[PDB]
């Protein structure tokens, strides 16, 4: 039943802003974490929200940061009822773009009572389903005392399962010149801990904000307003009841063919900005599905071959309306499937419709779709980091900070290796037989 | 990653030190009498950097051998405002005798400069690192400077040791053991600094004399673009930015290797003491007069090297697009001079706030090979003296052996070799 | 994880089962009280129970390698044992449908017997077990009943009438039941009560009641058996049954040449003065000479001033030749500094390794070699342990490396337990690990080889326990050194 959600570093907790804020307007919860009297009702929500004696719904998070000041944003601005202080945890001294830092040096000083506050969490739930950690990939934080807390996850609650949601880097609002290095050393030391892992790059993010939205520099609420539409698409399986409406474990049991192949893509439609009049069918939403323009990692899945896709409606969709747009698309698009796949569609609906944040950026609208495809061509997004990765390390450049903050230097080049045979790994699986 | 506390040493320390105090305090809204009058709430949201609570004081140490400057600060405009115990100035001087800073006189007084170093470091609620001005040409600033900086690193060996170093220069003092200072002094800071902002006196005077056309540049004349550079370097840490936000991150992204951490600052528009420049320049202006050699702090020609790293800030109310566009042409026009095997080594912040006086500027940071100009420069005038082994008892004299002005010689020409062997490197 | 061996999820209890299993073939024969799991049969005797068949098999499989584990002298606690342990091998080992798991339950019972001193105490516990439901079970262990009669036989048994009859009581019964593999399985455990006696006896008391088809078959079993009526020999044994110098110089004396302007000049606010004291009473007294005056002499009063200026005298010139002076102090008075005037000087020289600049680091540095080479390890070992924990890094790597200098050239005086064993893992081992460990490159590469001098002097094996803590990559710079360090 129940989820934790952990939001590690800037990134995880102002994407977790966006996220709880989405899922308080979805579920009729208010800013004080009271909700009106039912007036029984389907009351599927309690796996996200515990419930105080006094009627108070308090989301089953844990925020968590090296500094201050993004979570004091938090225990300041309009959701700081919502949350009990002991869930927001933070230091002074951050990690400062360092992997090192925040794994070996700063991260260890607060690991333990991140992991006790997280004990409190799991022990007023009757029936734990997993973790969900939102970080990102570049950060100090988001990146070093992530992949601690991935190791000390795995120790503890070894049978529960984990799943992040990873913030890609990407220049137009890179904040690090060693994003690189950190994205490889958080992948590594976390690949052997995650179940599944649905990355975000922010470059898709970017780029869809300023095509769909028509907004000339997004700003981090404009990524994280879209990014925060997606993650509830996700997590609505968990959080809502209905008679199609798949559990999201459901669908990892397809989309993991192989315990290092955990990196779903996902594709969102429609994003419709709130300027102009407009409503699309279900052909056209699941159409946009497989447009390359509308995923949130940059990749090509024409140039490689699917192993799972799953469909994940929520509005008002009827299930012949997907199979006649289904066959459609089978029958007048090239999705490659691997020789060893049943080669179907996974379908859940979620009849409720989609919420958007009010007097935001995005349109109400009648139906929308989540597609959740594990394809080979998200390597590509592993070619791109190990590239930028391989020019400075060739060199040695920026490694002093990190073997300065107790990381020995051949960690690099394991973590090197294994991005090399991930991405062996996924060119094998892609062969046919 | 909070608070930075700030070090002036020696006359040139202390003479910038208070000039660029004069120029924050200005734009924090503070007055001399220490209250605050400012209008926006952006100046208070992240003032505890540089300041401490009152009843605002500065978190500055002013430290010298010499009590002549120290007179000079407290008569000055903003010299009623620092803390009158974090005065620590000594008895005898220093004859602008590295040796006699590092060695003799600055170490019998470099003990009370750390009961007051320690003293701010306790009231810190997190310490980000250290901040000093000095001139490396110098006596005190120079070689207690450098003593200063060994210390403290020893002491806090986990804080950001930052430097304001200005380089001497024929053009200006006419003092001819400077070279020696320099020499030993740059072999201290190539060991023992995170990051220094060279400030080239040679490139500070014909900025006032060629470009503003001074016939006669004073040192009020020069200090007035080191307080500029000063503050626009500065910017990122003391109003709420993104980017390079503290001391550490700001390494991170400009220090790719340790020794090679000289950065070679810039500024546009270039203004006059108190003359009228209204009209704001604009963005694409801004961009063409930041990547100029006439606009550099250092004598170097970036066009003879490479850029390593690049951290640029633009202040006042502009088109943030209309800036992305301009940083990337600039780039991918001019590709052969920045770095292949470091992707998007250069970073653009914005802050709404322009300093007083302005409504558009942008400050440059640039880690480039070409700094090795500047190193060759002193490297020369040190050997020419060294051959003769001219006022070499002035150093022997106070305790030093004549093998260390032959290391300090080899360690600055590795460093000039390095920053050649990077200007080289390819990414094939 | 010992208690984890009944934890609540299966996969912990797996592990359990499994690091049990390596205890018992990788422990002591003499055995560790870690392993008094005879005393308390209960535990196994619950593991093999275990509610999940694959954690199951593990903990028959470790209680298989601990069953022969425990065939060393003097263990006659078997009798205990073989009560507690094989009804439930019995029920649900042999019961067991996976053939893996009921394979080496076999086993188990197979050793618990050879444990005992004949076969009854074994076949009176799973006799009971002929008259169970499941027909698997009695059909595997009346195949067991009947192996461990081909094999072990009916020796050293007290009454055999009582244990004869006792196991032909329900041989009727086992030879007509419903299950097609308890009928063949009986009809081989008659064959190997054949093989023990001969065909007059079971036909007086058992053939005439079988089937004829059936005593048919036992004739044709019985032709095709070669041996002698009686086996010669058992095919296996009971345990009980495998059982029953130039420093003869003309010692100078230089105590009395320190001029009265001394003790005022070398306490003086002019560094000059100072440096210049401590310069002429080096290069004229202490320079010119090699060989102290031993007897008559208190030099405690000289070298405390020494210590006075090398701890805190801020100038670096005069700690540099006074520290000069301690180490020819040291060296041309040797088997001097007994405990005064070794510890009046060792701390300072120890909190002084902050400075930086190489002459002063070697002044300091070389007094501390001279120091140790007469006092090796009497305050230094405690006392240079307490400056590996010291904040500043400096003194973190110089300490370091004072110890590797001091281990390199230890030779001691034997045969073992010296100071230094006692405190290899207790102190010694934990102070290079923080070295190890430290944020910082250069400081860990001298835990490194400090740690790899370490395993120089002590065998691999004895320190191998905290290499297996660190990183597999922090093993490859201590394997490093390890190969050019020496002695
Ligand atoms: N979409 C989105 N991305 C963000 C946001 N904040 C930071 N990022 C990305 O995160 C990366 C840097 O990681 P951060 O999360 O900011 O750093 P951190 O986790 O706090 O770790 P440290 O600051 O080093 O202690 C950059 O590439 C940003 O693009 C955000 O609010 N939304
Ligand atoms: N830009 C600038 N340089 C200065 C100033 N005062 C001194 N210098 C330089 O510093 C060098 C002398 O060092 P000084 O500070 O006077 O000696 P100190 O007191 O021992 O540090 C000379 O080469 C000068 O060019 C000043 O006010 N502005
Ligand atoms: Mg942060
Ligand atoms: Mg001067």
């Amino acid at each position: 039943r129940e989820c934790i959600s952990i939001h590690v570093g800037q990134a995880g907790v102002q994407i977790g802003n966006a996220c709880w804020e989405l899922y308080c307007l979805e579920h009729g919860i208010q800013p004080d974490g009271q909700m009106p009297s039912d007036k029984g009702g389907g009351d599927s929500f309690n796996t996200f929200f515990s419930e105080t004696g006094a009627g108070k719904h308090v989301p089953r998070a844990v925020f968590v940061d090296l500094e201050p000041t993004v979570i004091d944003e938090v225990r300041t601005g309009t959701y700081r009822q919502l949350f009990h202080p002991e869930q927001l945890i933070t230091g002074k001294e951050d990690a400062a773009n360092n992997y090192a830092r925040g794994h070996y040096t700063i991260g260890k000083e607060i690991i333990d009572l991140v992991l006790d506050r997280i004990r409190k969490l799991a022990d007023q739930c009757t029936g734990l389903q997993g973790f969900s950690v939102f970080h990102s990939f570049g950060g100090g934080t988001g990146s070093g005392f992530t992949s601690l807390l991935m190791e000390r996850l795995s120790v503890d609650y070894g049978k529960k399962s984990k799943l992040e949601f990873s913030i890609y880097p990407a220049p137009q609002v890179s904040t690090a010149v060693v994003e690189p290095y950190n994205s490889i050393l958080t992948t590594h030391t976390t690949l052997e801990h995650s179940d599944c892992a649905f990355m975000v790059d922010n470059e898709a993010i970017y780029d869809i904000c300023r095509r769909n939205l028509d907004i000339e520099r997004p700003t981090y609420t404009n990524l994280n307003r879209l990014i925060g539409q997606i993650v509830s698409s996700i997590t609505a399986s968990l959080r809502f009841d209905g008679a199609l409406n798949v559990d999201l474990t459901e669908f990892q049991t397809n989309l993991v063919p192989y315990p290092r192949a955990h990196f779903p893509l996902a594709t969102y439609a429609p994003v419709i900005s709130a300027e102009k009049a407009y409503q699309l069918s279900v052909a056209e939403i699941t159409n946009a599905c497989f447009e390359p323009a509308n995923q949130m990692v940059k990749c090509d899945p024409r140039h490689g071959k699917y192993m799972a896709c799953c469909l994940l409606y929520r509005g008002d969709v009827v299930p012949k309306d997907v199979n006649a747009a289904i066959a459609t698309i089978k029958t007048k698009r090239t999705i490659q499937f691997v020789d060893w796949c049943p080669t179907g569609f996974k379908v859940g609906i979620n009849y409720e419709p989609p919420t958007v944040v009010p007097g935001g950026d995005l349109a109400k609208v009648q139906r929308a779709v989540c597609m959740l495809s594990n394809t080979t061509a998200i390597a590509e997004a592993w070619a791109r980091l190990d590239h930028k990765f391989d020019l400075m390390y060739a060199k040695r450049a920026f490694v002093h900070w990190y073997v300065g903050e107790g990381m020995e230097e051949g960690e690099f080049s394991e973590a090197r290796e294994d991005m090399a045979a991930l991405e062996k790994d996924y060119e094998e699986v892609g062969v046919d037989s | 990653m909070r608070e930075i506390v700030h070090i002036q040493a020696g006359q040139c320390g202390n003479q910038i030190g208070a000039k660029f105090w004069e120029v924050i305090s200005d734009e924090h809204g503070i007055d001399p009498t220490g209250s605050y009058h400012g209008d926006s709430d952006l100046q208070l949201e992240r003032i505890n950097v540089y300041y401490n609570e009152a009843a605002y004081v500065p978190r500055a140490i002013l430290v010298d051998l010499e009590p002549g400057t120290m007179d000079s600060v407290r008569s000055g405009p903003f010299g009623q405002i620092f803390r009158p115990d974090n005065f620590v100035f000594g008895q005898s001087g220093a004859g602008n005798n590295w040796a006699k800073g590092h060695y003799t006189e600055g170490a019998e007084l470099v003990d009370s400069v750390l009961d007051v170093v320690r003293k701010e470091s306790e009231s810190c609620d997190c310490l980000q690192g250290f901040q000093l001005t000095h001139s490396l040409g110098g006596g005190t600033g120079s070689g207690m400077g450098t003593l200063l900086i060994s210390k403290i690193r020893e002491e806090y060996p986990d804080r950001i040791m930052n430097t304001f170093s200005v380089v001497p220069s024929p053009k200006v003092s006419d003092t001819v053991v400077e070279p020696y200072n320099a020499t030993l002094s740059v072999h201290q800071l190539v060991e023992n600094t995170d990051e220094t902002y060279c400030i080239d006196n040679e490139a500070l005077y014909d900025i006032c004399f060629r470009t503003l056309k001074l016939t006669t540049p004073t040192y009020g004349d020069l200090n007035h673009l080191v307080s500029a550079t000063m503050s626009g370097v500065t910017t990122c840490l003391r109003f709420p930015g993104q980017l390079n936000a503290d001391l550490r991150k700001l390494a991170v992204n400009m220090v790719p290797f340790p020794r090679l951490h000289f950065f070679m600052p810039g500024f546009a528009p270039l203004t006059s003491r108190g003359s009228q420049q209204y009209r704001a320049l604009t963005v694409p202006e801004l961009t063409q007069q930041m990547f100029d050699a006439k606009n550099m702090m250092a004598a170097c020609d970036p066009r003879h090297g490479r850029y390593l790293t690049v951290a640029a800030v633009f202040r006042g109310r502009m088109s943030m697009k209309e800036v992305d566009e301009q940083m990337l042409n600039v780039q991918n026009k001019n590709s052969s001079y920045f770095v292949e095997w470091i992707p998007n080594n250069v970073k653009t912040a914005v802050c709404d706030i322009p300093p007083r006086g302005l409504k558009m500027s942008a400050t440059f940071i640039g880690n480039s090979t070409a700094i090795q100009e500047l190193f060759k420069r002193i490297s020369e005038q040190f050997t020419a003296m060294f051959r003769r082994k001219a006022f070499l008892h002035w150093y022997t004299g106070e305790g030093m052996d004549e093998m260390e002005f032959t290391e300090a010689e080899s360690n600055m020409n590795d460093l000039v070799s390095e920053y050649q062997q990077y200007q080289d490197a390819t990414a094939d | 994880l010992e208690q984890r061996a009944s934890h609540k999820v299966w996969k912990a209890r797996l592990n359990a089962y499994q690091e049990l299993n390596n205890l018992f073939t990788k422990s002591s024969v003499i055995p560790n009280d870690v392993a008094n799991y005879w005393l308390d049969p209960e535990l196994f005797a619950s593991y093999i129970v275990d509610s999940n068949v694959v954690a199951q098999e593990n903990a028959i499989i470790a209680l298989h390698t601990l069953l022969e584990y425990i065939s060393q002298v003097p263990n006659v606690s078997t009798s205990k044992l073989r009560l507690q342990w094989i009804p439930p091998l019995v029920e649900k080992g042999l019961s067991s449908s996976r053939a893996a798991t009921k394979a080496k339950a076999t086993d188990c019972i197979m050793l618990l017997t050879q444990s005992d001193t004949s076969i009854q105490q074994t076949v009176n516990l799973m006799l009971p077990s002929l008259s169970n439901k499941l027909p698997r079970l009695v059909s595997s262990c009346v195949k067991c009943l009947a192996t461990i009669i081909e094999e072990f036989g009916f020796i050293n048994v007290s009454d055999i009438n009582i244990l004869l009859s006792e196991i032909l009581e329900p041989l009727p019964k086992l030879s007509s039941h419903a299950d097609r593999n308890v009928r063949s399985e009986t009809m081989n455990l008659i064959l190997q009560i054949y093989k023990w006696f001969g065909k007059e006896l079971l036909q007086e008391l058992l053939l005439e009641k079988l089937k004829p088809i059936q005593q048919r078959d036992l004739s044709r079993m019985f032709e095709k058996y070669e041996g002698t009526i009686p086996p010669k020999q058992q095919p296996r044994l009971f345990q009980w049954q495998k059982e029953q110098p130039f420093e003869l110089l003309p010692p100078s004396v230089i105590l009395d040449k320190f001029p009265a302007d001394f003790q005022t000049r070398i306490s003086s606010t002019k560094w000059k003065d100072r440096v210049e004291a401590l310069e002429e009473i080096h290069n004229n007294v202490l320079k010119p000479v090699k060989k102290l005056a031993h007897k008559n002499q208190d030099y405690s009063d000289y070298l405390r001033v020494l210590a006075n200026v090398i701890q805190k005298d801020a100038n670096v010139q005069a700690v540099t030749i006074a520290a000069n002076s301690v180490q020819l102090l040291c060296n041309s008075l040797r088997s001097n500094f007994t405990r005064s005037y070794g510890a009046i000087v060792l701390v300072p020289l120890l909190e002084r390794t902050k400075e930086k600049k190489p002459s002063v680091n070697e002044a300091i540095c070389s007094a501390l070699d001279a120091v140790a080479t007469y006092c090796g390890f009497d305050d230094c070992l405690e006392e240079t342990l307490n400056y590996m924990k010291h904040k500043t890094p400096q003194v973190r790597i110089e300490c370091t490396k004072f110890l590797t200098r001091m281990l390199q050239g230890w030779k001691s005086d034997g045969p073992l337990q010296n100071q230094l064993l006692f405190k290899l893992l207790p102190e010694v081992t934990t102070a290079v690990l923080k070295i190890v460990n430290d944020t910082q490159p250069t400081t860990r590469n001298t835990g490194f080889e400090c740690f790899a001098t370490l395993m120089k002097l002590v065998g691999e094996r004895e320190l191998a326990d905290p290499l297996e803590k660190l990183d597999n990559l922090k093993k490859k710079k201590i394997y490093e050194y390890y190969e050019k360090v020496e002695v």
